[PDB]
């Protein structure tokens, strides 16, 4: 039986050497191309455990996006532990793409295809492949963006359910858009917009698989954040290089008991850095239109905890889940 | 994240802090 273990994974992507868009400069230096030839083979009879919350590709991923970001995105001034550094911040064209990671020689990638996998114990339907799926390096807060659905129905995954302090991370099988602009000609003023009644399904279907979870008799409800950092008290994340900052409320309000929703952002130039405990701030925000339409594909939430009701709320700040949220049907193995 | 002050905020709106990766976030 091939134990689970370390080693460096390479990536390989559809970068291409004459785009200078970040994401295609740092791939074409740190991987390959494209597997030309991908094979998926299955291991008849094989049960193999997994556990998506302990698995070192994420940590390398993690790494491997913080190194993406170090070299791409530069601040024109960075505090961290009481320390700062100041250097030339230009802009950049930034709009992220797929990488796959793979397994070197003497090491195989298992893939679960068990359909209703909750990311831990064990799983029936086991493949090798050489190389994960394409995975969109997105880093964002509460609604996780352009990943890949659950197949069937909706999946809830989280290390502990009964652990209010951990994080669920919710994949949807149905994507909902969501469109986001700064119209072109307050340059700091953006906005939102996505389909309400698509939304509002959403969360009813949402609503249904933590009843599941934590007792049909129990009443659901979303509420928005609690508070803290605004980068996850609302729905934060990087759109043509600046950094979004998209008030939730409206998304986070819900009970059992408009054509869209129109959530109002901010572009903000200082920031709380997830790389690494500390501020960055960036130059005011590029002219003209600046647009991104996004697939909703999963979400991070919280649950109080702590009788009768259940009360979940946005979350997310630990980019691993992000990773977790598409890394969690593989594993890496050594050949022996 | 820095939890001395993540909880040194929180607090002030009623609520315990608690890193969320290198963020603070209130319970
Ligand atoms: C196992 O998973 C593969 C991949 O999704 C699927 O095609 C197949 O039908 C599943 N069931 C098997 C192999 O019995
Ligand atoms: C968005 O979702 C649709 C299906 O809902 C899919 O066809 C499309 O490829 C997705 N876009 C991205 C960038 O993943
Ligand atoms: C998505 O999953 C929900 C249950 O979680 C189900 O009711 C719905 O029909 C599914 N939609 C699709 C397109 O599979
Ligand atoms: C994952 O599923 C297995 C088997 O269905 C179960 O034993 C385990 O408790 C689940 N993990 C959770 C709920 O974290
Ligand atoms: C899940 O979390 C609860 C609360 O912390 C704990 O009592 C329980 O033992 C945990 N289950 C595990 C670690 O399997
Ligand atoms: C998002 O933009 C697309 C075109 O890019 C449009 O077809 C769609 O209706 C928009 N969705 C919302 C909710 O505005
Ligand atoms: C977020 O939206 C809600 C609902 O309109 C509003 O009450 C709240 O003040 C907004 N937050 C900020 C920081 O403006
Ligand atoms: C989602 O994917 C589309 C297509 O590549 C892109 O235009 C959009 O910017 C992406 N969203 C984010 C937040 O990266
Ligand atoms: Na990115
Ligand atoms: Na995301
Ligand atoms: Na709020
Ligand atoms: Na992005
Ligand atoms: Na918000
Ligand atoms: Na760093």
């Amino acid at each position: 039986v091939w134990k689970e273990a370390t080693t460096t994974l390479f990536c390989a992507s559809d970068a291409k050497a004459y785009d200078t868009e970040v994401h295609n400069v740092w791939a074409t230096h740190a991987c390959v191309p494209t597997d030309p030839n991908p094979q998926e083979v299955k291991l008849e009879n094989v049960t193999e455990n997994f556990n998506m919350w302990k698995n070192n590709m994420v940590e390398q991923m993690h790494e491997d996006i913080i190194s993406l970001w170090d070299q791409s995105l530069k601040p024109c001034v960075k505090l961290t532990g009481g320390s700062v550094i100041t250097q030339a911040c230009p802009k950049v064209s930034f709009e992220p793409i797929p990488i796959h990671y793979c397994a070197p020689a003497g090491f195989a990638i298992l893939k679960c295809n068990d359909k209703k996998f909750n990311g831990t114990g064990p799983c029936t339907n086991v493949s090798t492949v050489q190389c994960t799926h394409g995975i969109r390096p997105v880093v964002s807060t509460q609604l996780l963006l352009n990943g890949s659905l659950a197949e069937e129905e909706i999946v809830i995954r989280s290390e502990n359910f009964t652990n209010n302090a951990k994080t669920i991370i919710v994949q949807l099988n149905e994507s909902v858009v969501i469109n986001c602009t700064r119209p072109n000609n307050d340059i700091r003023q953006a906005h939102c917009n996505l389909s309400k009644t698509q939304w509002e399904n959403t969360l009813e279907q949402i609503a249904i698989k933590l009843k599941e979870q934590f007792g049909n008799n129990k009443t659901i409800i979303f509420n928005p954040s609690s508070g803290g950092d605004p980068e996850i008290v609302t729905h934060s994340f990087n759109c043509g290089g600046e950094f979004f900052y998209c008030n939730s409320t409206q998304l986070f309000t819900w009970n059992d008991t408009g054509r869209n929703i129109t959530l109002p952002c901010r572009i903000k130039q200082i920031i709380n850095m997830w790389q690494e405990v500390g501020k960055a701030m960036y130059a005011p925000p590029i002219r003209g239109q600046i647009r991104c339409s996004s697939n909703i594909t999963g979400l991070l939430l919280t649950r109080d905890g702590g009788n009768g009701t259940e009360i979940f709320r946005p979350g997310g700040g630990d980019m691993r889940d992000n990773w977790r949220s598409e890394l969690y049907k593989y594993k890496v193995v050594k050949i022996e | 994240x820095n939890l001395h002050f993540c909880q040194l905020r929180c607090k002030s709106l009623g609520l315990l802090g608690r890193c969320a990766x290198t963020y603070c976030a209130c319970v």
